[PDB]
RNA sequence: UAGCUGGUUCUCCCCGAAAUGACUUUAGGGUCAGCCUCAGGCGCUGACUGGGGCCUGUAGAGCACUGAUAGGGCUAGGGGGCCCACCAGCCUACCAAACCCUGUCAAACUCCGAAGGGUCCCAGGUGGAGCCUGGGAGUGAGGGCGCGAGCGAUAACGUCCGCGUCCGAGCGCGGGAACAACCGAGACCGCCAGCUAAGGCCCCCAAGUCUGGGCUAAGUGGUAAAGGAUGUGGCGCCGCGAAGACAGCCUCACUGGUCGAGUGGCGCCGCGCCGAAAAUGA
RNA sequence: AGAGCGCAAGGGUAGAAGGGGGCCUGACUGCGAGGCCUGCAAGCCGAGCAGGGGCGAAAGCCGGGCCUAGUGAACCGGUGGU
RNA sequence: UCCCCCGUGCCCAUAGCGGCGUGGAACCACCCGUUCCCAUUCCGAACACGGAAGUGAAACGCGCCAGCGCCGAUGGUACUGGGCGGGCGACCGCCUGGGAGAGUAGGUCGGUGCGGGGG
């Protein structure tokens, strides 16, 4: 995904939102810089690109980078962005979540049941390089309360986890149901 | 609950704090009005999910009533309320998300939040899951 | 830093006593009228921080 | 209600603070314990009443995993 | 158990600060507000022969000529870790002749 | 006797409070301090502001301590699925200590921590500033408003403190229909002069039925909520379509039919609609 | 450092104020610069001087207790002394 | 002037935990012995004395790795002196000056004063 930029200064930060236009900041430990982008188009791409897929961001510096959504600040009450962060990519391994794809029907969830997907992504130290899409997990073989951990995933090439081995991505539960309440109710 | 005593009552400013983003289900309940929320009404409104969606996925509750309210029993002006009387609530800045739902379809999630929406003292937003994750 | 001239144009009635002070310090008294004290860091303080009630110029 | 009830709130800190003339004897600190240490002539007491040793000028310091002391650099 | 360093300090001036080896024992006397040593009669590892108590008294005499000379006399006894005995106590037994 | 009530008589000029703290068989009373006034002395110090140094633990935030806390994982103690009882583990749509992940809460929790506040030094600051000594006091029912908290029911023209303000003493003046404290503004006197403030400029009533551009169809405006609706404009995205689409021609879909070119769903904003029953005449 | 520090909570504290031992009785006399707090009266901190002592080789420390509660003007009288 | 070690003070975790490696000439420790000084609620463990043989194992010094710990911007927001505007309200918005906590990027296996000894 590559989206146009543009670079900020002194411009109040509040002004620049009523012009339909978020603020933002690029940065490794090399460069960091003002700059702010379409809210709509970011929207739009930020959509699908969120802090998974790689991202290009047009300067008219004619400068075209290997960014990466660090992170955003939201604004509550009526959540909507206020501003973005960039890390601009290079070529060491630098870490990042990469999405999961919990694949077939669990032997709980079929037999009753529902799958309460913990993280819908994992961190992993990987080299820029190697964009994993999604990484494949056969959640078929979890009967009601069982749960996968990190120490079971599809490890591709090049990659490698950079959370806990033991840390836990998701598991089946049990349903909600109106016979629990006649129960609930009698204590 | 456990604790320690009645508690002073409080002011609540502005939606600093309270406030969140989904993270447990599929769809959320978010507060757009401040307002304490009393156990009976966590419970009824939790209660009306269940009920509805009938053997469903799973309700998540994201706030838990703590704050000890009290109540005076219709006298005149001296010591501190006893009260309890609706026991215990949870204050609620807009934006905060109260509930989440998950292992159920959008009819299922719409319809079942939304009546959550009338059990609740706050007017209230549903909402998906975006795509905003830090 | 030349010259300020400044122009009470606004009652301080029902303002605080320190801002009522902040006027006498610059030698404002009645309404209306007119005053130039040389721009100085400790004169400019008192003046903005009158600023809502005068109106300020060079000199 | 067997509340409504307190102590005579004792006027306790900071006495003197740093870039102040004292006199011998001046009360610099009245603490609890020994939130301040003394130093550089400046005494305390059993109360842990942090005073000036000499005239001079109080100056405050700190030292992390050693706390912060009060100091009286004299000159007169 | 440096506590004793502590409690000579924030007393008076001039420290007799007295280190000692298992073949050898040294002493400085050192101004501290600033961190200066004055006088400094290092023992074994200077010159003298080899009996440690022996050898004591002649450094503490010997720090206290040369000390002494400058204008000293704050006999400030830094009693290191050693408990005041033997060596550490011959070479105050010195300078408490010097 | 009356720590209570009432009453207390000529004029002009200057300044001008208090309704707080402590103790009080004290609580509508007193004593000392605070605040007003007069005289004498001191003489740039005073409020306020600039620069600098130190003190601080609130707003906010946080879980490192004290505790609270949903879900999950993992695992001592309870119940066991395959059963195995004089034994066992992965594990059980079973109760849970400790611990871990996710996610939160707290006046009496804080690893953090502002704005600000206090004080000192230097500087500006001649003001019904400031300091010292004395003579004379009154005040010690306060109130409303804004803000920060407690109490209360996130009730009261409620109550109790804190910071400020005004009324009190400015029920003198302009506005708010009328209205101590809301907006404007501090009335020495005179004028059949001028300029502005707030608020206004259709008539009552001074001043534009002013100019340019929108919105509203309810008398909304002319003062109510959850909630509900093809009210009405503005914005955006998502589905079908001249490969003929949307309605109705039993039809929706669709082709020949044919108006054939728009149509269906959602979301955001402005103004409005319903929700909306009271006692003398509107 | 979540223990301890006689007791409530707090602050403080292992670079001791906590635990153990040796010797000792400064839970001294006569004073007290300078201050904290403060309407008054009270309350609190205190270097230092003199006298005669304790512990330490010494620098030094000791005018009770880690600190903040554990209290009562005057009046009237008892008791011991001058 | 430069390197190494020893004693000491300052900054007070970017100085720490852990892991690997390195130093015994000197230094230091460990170590040998318990007669003398001194010591154990018992023990020469500790304190202490007299000292060779041995060792660098322990401890310590020096040097590497960022797993934990620790430090941590920029940007933005919260909050807020002061000045305003909006609703019945629980509340909300603007101007102006100040500006966190968390989190991100990153940093960190220290720095330095004095004295002594050795090359
Ligand atoms: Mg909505
Ligand atoms: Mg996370
Ligand atoms: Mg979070
Ligand atoms: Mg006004
Ligand atoms: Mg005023
Ligand atoms: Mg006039
Ligand atoms: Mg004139
Ligand atoms: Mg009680
Ligand atoms: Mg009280
Ligand atoms: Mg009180
Ligand atoms: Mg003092
Ligand atoms: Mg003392
Ligand atoms: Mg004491
Ligand atoms: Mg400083
Ligand atoms: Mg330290
Ligand atoms: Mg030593
Ligand atoms: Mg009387
Ligand atoms: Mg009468
Ligand atoms: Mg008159
Ligand atoms: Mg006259
Ligand atoms: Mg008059
Ligand atoms: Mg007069
Ligand atoms: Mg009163
Ligand atoms: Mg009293
Ligand atoms: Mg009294
Ligand atoms: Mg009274
Ligand atoms: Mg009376
Ligand atoms: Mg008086
Ligand atoms: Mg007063
Ligand atoms: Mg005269
Ligand atoms: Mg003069
Ligand atoms: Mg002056
Ligand atoms: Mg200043
Ligand atoms: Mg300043
Ligand atoms: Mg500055
Ligand atoms: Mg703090
Ligand atoms: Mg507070
Ligand atoms: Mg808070
Ligand atoms: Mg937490
Ligand atoms: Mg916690
Ligand atoms: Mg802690
Ligand atoms: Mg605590
Ligand atoms: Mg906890
Ligand atoms: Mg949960
Ligand atoms: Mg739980
Ligand atoms: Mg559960
Ligand atoms: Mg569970
Ligand atoms: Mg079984
Ligand atoms: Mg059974
Ligand atoms: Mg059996
Ligand atoms: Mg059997
Ligand atoms: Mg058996
Ligand atoms: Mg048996
Ligand atoms: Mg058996
Ligand atoms: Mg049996
Ligand atoms: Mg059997
Ligand atoms: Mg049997
Ligand atoms: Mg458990
Ligand atoms: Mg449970
Ligand atoms: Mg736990
Ligand atoms: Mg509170
Ligand atoms: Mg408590
Ligand atoms: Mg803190
Ligand atoms: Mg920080
Ligand atoms: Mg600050
Ligand atoms: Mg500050
Ligand atoms: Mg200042
Ligand atoms: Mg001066
Ligand atoms: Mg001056
Ligand atoms: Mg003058
Ligand atoms: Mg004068
Ligand atoms: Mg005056
Ligand atoms: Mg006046
Ligand atoms: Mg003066
Ligand atoms: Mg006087
Ligand atoms: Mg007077
Ligand atoms: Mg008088
Ligand atoms: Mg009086
Ligand atoms: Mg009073
Ligand atoms: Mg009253
Ligand atoms: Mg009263
Ligand atoms: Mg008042
Ligand atoms: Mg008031
Ligand atoms: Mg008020
Ligand atoms: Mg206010
Ligand atoms: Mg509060
Ligand atoms: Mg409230
Ligand atoms: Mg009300
Ligand atoms: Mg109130
Ligand atoms: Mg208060
Ligand atoms: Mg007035
Ligand atoms: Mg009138
Ligand atoms: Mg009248
Ligand atoms: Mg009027
Ligand atoms: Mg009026
Ligand atoms: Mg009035
Ligand atoms: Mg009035
Ligand atoms: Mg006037
Ligand atoms: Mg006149
Ligand atoms: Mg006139
Ligand atoms: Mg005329
Ligand atoms: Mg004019
Ligand atoms: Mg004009
Ligand atoms: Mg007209
Ligand atoms: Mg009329
Ligand atoms: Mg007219
Ligand atoms: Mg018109
Ligand atoms: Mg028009
Ligand atoms: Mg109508
Ligand atoms: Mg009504
Ligand atoms: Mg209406
Ligand atoms: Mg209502
Ligand atoms: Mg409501
Ligand atoms: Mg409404
Ligand atoms: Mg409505
Ligand atoms: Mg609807
Ligand atoms: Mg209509
Ligand atoms: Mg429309
Ligand atoms: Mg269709
Ligand atoms: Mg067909
Ligand atoms: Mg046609
Ligand atoms: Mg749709
Ligand atoms: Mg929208
Ligand atoms: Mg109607
Ligand atoms: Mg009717
Ligand atoms: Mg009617
Ligand atoms: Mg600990
Ligand atoms: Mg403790
Ligand atoms: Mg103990
Ligand atoms: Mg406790
Ligand atoms: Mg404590
Ligand atoms: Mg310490
Ligand atoms: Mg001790
Ligand atoms: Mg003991
Ligand atoms: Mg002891
Ligand atoms: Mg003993
Ligand atoms: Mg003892
Ligand atoms: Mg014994
Ligand atoms: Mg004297
Ligand atoms: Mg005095
Ligand atoms: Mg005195
Ligand atoms: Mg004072
Ligand atoms: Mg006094
Ligand atoms: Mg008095
Ligand atoms: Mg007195
Ligand atoms: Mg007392
Ligand atoms: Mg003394
Ligand atoms: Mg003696
Ligand atoms: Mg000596
Ligand atoms: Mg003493
Ligand atoms: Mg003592
Ligand atoms: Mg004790
Ligand atoms: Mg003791
Ligand atoms: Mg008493
Ligand atoms: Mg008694
Ligand atoms: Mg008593
Ligand atoms: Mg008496
Ligand atoms: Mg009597
Ligand atoms: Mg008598
Ligand atoms: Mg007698
Ligand atoms: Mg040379
Ligand atoms: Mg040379
Ligand atoms: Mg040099
Ligand atoms: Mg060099
Ligand atoms: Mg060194
Ligand atoms: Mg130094
Ligand atoms: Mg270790
Ligand atoms: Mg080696
Ligand atoms: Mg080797
Ligand atoms: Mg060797
Ligand atoms: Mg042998
Ligand atoms: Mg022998
Ligand atoms: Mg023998
Ligand atoms: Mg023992
Ligand atoms: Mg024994
Ligand atoms: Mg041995
Ligand atoms: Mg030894
Ligand atoms: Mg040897
Ligand atoms: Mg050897
Ligand atoms: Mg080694
Ligand atoms: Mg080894
Ligand atoms: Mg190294
Ligand atoms: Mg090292
Ligand atoms: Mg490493
Ligand atoms: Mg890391
Ligand atoms: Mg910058
Ligand atoms: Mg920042
Ligand atoms: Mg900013
Ligand atoms: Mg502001
Ligand atoms: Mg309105
Ligand atoms: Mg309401
Ligand atoms: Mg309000
Ligand atoms: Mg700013
Ligand atoms: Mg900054
Ligand atoms: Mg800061
Ligand atoms: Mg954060
Ligand atoms: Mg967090
Ligand atoms: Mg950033
Ligand atoms: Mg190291
Ligand atoms: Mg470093
Ligand atoms: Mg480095
Ligand atoms: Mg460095
Ligand atoms: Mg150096
Ligand atoms: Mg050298
Ligand atoms: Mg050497
Ligand atoms: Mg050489
Ligand atoms: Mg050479």
């Amino acid at each position: 995904y590559r989206l146009k930029a543009y670079y900020r200064e002194g411009e109040k930060p509040s002004a620049l939102r009523r012009a339909g236009k978020l603020p933002g900041v690029m940065y490794n430990r090399h460069l960091n810089r003002k700059v702010y982008v379409d809210l709509v188009e970011f929207d739009k791409v930020f959509r699908q690109a969120s802090i998974h897929h790689v991202i290009v961001l047009e300067l008219p510096d004619g400068q075209s980078l290997p960014t990466l959504v660090r992170q955003v600040n939201l604004d509550k009450r009526r959540r909507r962005p206020e501003h973005v962060d960039f890390f601009v990519l290079s070529d060491e391994p630098v870490e990042m979540y990469v999405p999961l794809r919990f694949v077939g029907t669990p032997a709980g969830v079929r037999a009753g049941g529902v799958l309460q997907e913990i993280h819908r992504d994992i961190l992993v130290k990987v080299s820029p390089r190697n964009i994993p899409e999604f990484i494949e997990v056969d959640v078929s073989g979890l009967e009601i309360g069982d749960s996968l951990h990190a120490s079971d995933l599809k490890l591709p090439p090049g990659v490698e986890l950079a959370v806990s081995p033991e840390e836990t991505i998701a598991a089946v539960v049990p349903p909600e149901d109106v016979e629990k309440l006649a129960e609930e109710a009698a204590a | 609950r456990m604790k320690y005593r009645k508690q002073q009552r409080g002011r609540l400013k502005g939606a600093t704090k309270g406030g969140d983003y989904v993270a447990f289900g599929d769809f959320g309940l978010v507060a757009l009005e401040p307002a304490w929320i009393t156990a009976q009404q966590i419970e009824a409104a939790r209660v009306a999910m269940v009920r509805h969606f009938r053997r469903g996925g799973k309700i998540f509750i994201r706030i838990f009533p703590d704050k000890p309210y009290t109540k005076k029993p219709l006298e005149v002006r001296m010591g501190k309320g006893k009260g309890n009387v609706e026991g215990y609530v949870a204050v609620v800045k807009p934006g905060r998300v109260m509930f989440e739902v998950a292992g159920v379809t959008e009819e299922q999630a719409m319809e079942a939040l939304r009546i959550a929406g009338h059990k609740l003292p706050i007017k209230t937003k549903i909402v998906r899951r975006d795509a905003y994750d830090e | 830093m030349p010259r300020l001239k400044v122009k009470l144009v606004k009652s301080p009635i029902g303002y605080p006593k320190d801002q009522k002070a902040a006027l006498k310090a610059l030698g404002l008294r009645r309404l209306q009228q007119e005053r130039v004290l040389e721009d100085t860091p400790a004169i400019r303080g008192n003046v903005e921080k009158v600023a809502h009630l005068v109106r300020v110029e060079v000199v | 209600t067997k509340n409504g009830r307190d102590s005579q709130a004792k006027r306790l800190g900071v006495k003197r603070y740093e870039g102040q003339v004292v006199r011998a004897g001046n009360i610099l600190v009245r603490q609890r314990g020994t939130r301040f240490k003394p130093g550089k002539n400046v005494g305390m007491g059993r109360d842990f009443t942090l005073f000036a040793l000499v005239d001079g000028v109080v100056e405050f310091q700190d030292r992390g995993r050693l706390g912060r002391y009060v100091h009286v650099r004299p000159l007169a | 158990k440096f506590r004793v360093r502590n409690r000579i300090k924030r007393t008076g001036r001039l420290r007799l600060s007295v280190f000692r080896s298992l073949k050898h024992i040294y002493a400085q006397i050192i101004d501290d507000e600033k961190g200066v040593t004055l006088v400094s009669a290092s023992s074994l590892a200077l010159k003298l022969k080899g009996n440690k108590t022996e050898v004591a008294r002649q450094v503490g005499r010997a720090l206290a000529e040369k000390a002494l000379a400058l204008g000293i006399k704050q006999v400030a006894f830094d009693r290191g870790p050693y408990k005041y005995h033997g060596r550490v106590k011959a070479l105050a037994e010195g300078a408490r002749e010097g």
